[PDB]
RNA sequence: GUACGUGAAAUUGCUGAAAGGGAAGCAUUGGAAAUCAGGUCAGCAUCAGUUUUCGGGGGCGGAAAAAGAAUAAGGGAAGGUGGCUGUUUAUAGCCCUUGUUGUAAUACGUCCACUGGGGACUGAGGACUGCGGCUUGCCAAGGAUGCUGACAUAAUGGUUUUCAAUGGCCCGUCUUGAAACACGGACCAAGGAGUCUAGCAUCUAUGCGAGUGUUUGGGUGAUGAAAACCCAUCCGCGAAAUGGUGAAUGCAGGUGGGAACGCCCUUGUGGCGUGCACCAUCGACCGGU
RNA sequence: CUGCCGAAGUUUCCGGAUAGCAGAAACUCAGAUCAGUUUUAUGAGUAUGUAAAAUGAGAGUUUCUAGUGGGCCAUUUUUGGUAAGCAGAACUGGCGAUGCGGGAUGAACCGAACGUGAGGUUAAGGUGCCGGAAUGUACGCUC
RNA sequence: UUGAGAAGCUCAGACGAGUAGGCAGGCGUGGAGGUUUGUGACGAAGCCUUGGGCGUGAGCCUGGGUCGAACAGCCUCUAGU
């Protein structure tokens, strides 16, 4: 479990450096870099039942 | 464990107080218009299932012993092994000499008796 | 996610609203396809995975 | 079992029984050392200031 | 004390206590006064749970902030300074671009399994198990303990009356989508409305079971004999149907699914055998079996 | 007296049955089917109907037995209109069986759906005083 | 570990308006059979009470007073409840 653990959090901070990278490079290039579009959402129920 | 009363006003009858022929015994209004049934703003409460009790603490007395209704000695004799759980009471139609017979008894048991010094001094 | 899962986070184990206490919970509901623990549970819906 | 819960942001003990591995994080780590690589196009600066 | 057992309520007089500025009753929270039961109530600390409120430190991100400052080029001018209304840094300066100081800082966004305090509420459970941490042990790790006080000739918890603040439309009946009308209600006590029986049906229980049902009647019963106990002959319903006749062809028939069981070996699974009830299927036998 | 479950509020045929909604009893079914839902595909006219992934939930039938068969209000489409009202449908909503916060007060407005409590935080609406909460901050308009 | 009134004990989670309707468990009253070595003139029943206690509730128990001859718990039966 904390093989895994580790392997995560080195995944997660990857991604984070790999995205901030590839948007650097666009700039300096003058291109645009889209972002990934997102898997994952997260949904509140703001209203009640009646 | 504490003794604790999740109420300690009676639930009165609707009107009770207003008619004297209307008895303070709680009654469930059946009227389908009965405000106080509804529930409306200010009426008085209704007795329901979530004004229990503990149920390890439900008919305890303050000090922690149940009531036990003792007629003779026999019954107090009946409570030699339940003396931290249980407190005599003697009953009221029992006369003057069966309480001193009763209050020595339940004194040599250990046993607590909720109205000891009646009909006794 | 880790703080949804950390603080209110709890599993549907025999119909039951169990809380995420312990690492057993997830391993017996979510071992089958390898999710051992809380931080495996995180990534899973973190990065979406299978 | 489990009369209580607790929450592992708030309780270390029980942070450190769900996860084998917070007790090795270095959450705050040197990434920017070195010297840092102004990155900027001059196309993508007279875009940003055009208009 | 015959206005005679017990002596309720409505209601009345009296005394006591209290309240009262065009209603009252009531509910909630406490105070006061009175009165009851009779361990109680505090302060702090170290923790657990929930929560709120202040800080500190540090990553990362963006124009790898923008500025800015300091310092080198060039450009332009003004809301024109010194100078002389007009002009171009001089005896004020400003704007634009570039270099530099630079990897500047800062703000903002985001993160810390970074950290220091203040406040409040809660303490369920009750030998030991478990998951963990530090090292047999110890631990903030499957729910509060420790150290003291004070006080019982009172504090707490009540109860009664009353006040304060807040809320509170008269009950039932009927009508309508709904109200409101409208009808009933001066007050109290006592009485006062789904009952018994025959039939039918369902369901449950009990006894027996191709049977079943003693109580029309008889026998019998000394202690209440209207009970209990016993049962000859009948009869009721059922066991045979169909419109006079009147039923295993075929383990009282095969196929599939199926309760339950058995044997196995990849053993679990799955295979094979047996297969109740019940349901679809081919089949019969009597005028339903 | 307390507790639990809990409608219909109306089709479809001649006041009755059928069905619907609610329960019970007895079955089979978890390598299964469902859904007041959305995608994908097919055609056909932004919608339509048909079929086949997402998400959720264990999903099915049989018997038999209660109660219900109204209305009111509102939105949208549409049919006509008329001094102007409105009149006629359809549509699903809200009430109806339901308290509570706010809207000074309220059958239809805004929130919110209910065991007994302690704490925390909010919705709607609010923060001069009545009245809990800024006689707050910033930019305007108005006599 | 004693915690088998198995109709008992224990663990866990979710839920809580409710008319018509459906279902369940309880409180109380008169009388009957059984039972409590049951209560009682040293005071039954009843009544009264700003006494106490128990139950969510129907209700129950008890102190004090008055009172003067009978009454109750439990298990079942019954109803002019």
């Amino acid at each position: 479990i904390a093989k895994r653990a580790e392997a995560y959090e080195a995944e997660y901070r990857a991604a984070e450096r790999e995205q901030i990278e590839l948007a650097r490079k666009a700039r300096a290039e003058g291109n645009y870099f889209v972002p990934h579009e997102p898997k994952l959402i997260f949904v509140v129920r703001i209203r009640g039942i009646n | 464990v504490n003794i604790i009363k999740k109420r300690t006003k009676p639930f009165k009858r609707h009107q009770s107080d207003r008619f004297k022929r209307v008895g303070e015994s709680w009654r469930k209004p059946r009227g389908i218009d009965s405000c106080v049934r509804r529930r409306f703003r200010g009426t008085i409460s209704m007795p329901k299932i979530g004004y229990g009790n503990n149920k390890k603490t439900r008919y305890c007395m303050p000090n922690g012993l149940k009531a036990f209704l003792v007629r003779n000695v026999s019954d107090v004799e009946l409570l030699l092994m339940h003396n931290k759980t249980y407190a005599a009471e003697i009953a009221g139609n029992v006369s003057a000499r069966k309480r001193v017979e009763i209050v020595e008894k339940a004194r040599a048991l250990g046993v607590k008796v909720t109205n000891a010094g009646a009909k006794v001094r | 996610v880790r703080e949804l899962i950390y603080k209110r986070g709890f599993g549907k184990v025999n119909k039951q609203r169990i809380p995420l206490s312990d690492n057993a919970i997830i391993e017996a509901a979510l071992g089958k396809y390898s999710i051992l623990s809380v931080e495996d549970l995180i990534h899973e819906i973190y990065t979406v995975g299978p | 079992a489990h009369v209580q819960k607790k929450n592992p942001l708030k309780n270390k003990a029980v942070l450190s029984r769900l996860n084998p591995y917070a007790k090795a994080y270095k959450a705050n780590v040197k990434i920017n050392s070195e010297k840092t690589p102004k990155a900027a196009g001059e196309k993508f600066l007279s875009v940003l200031h055009e208009n």
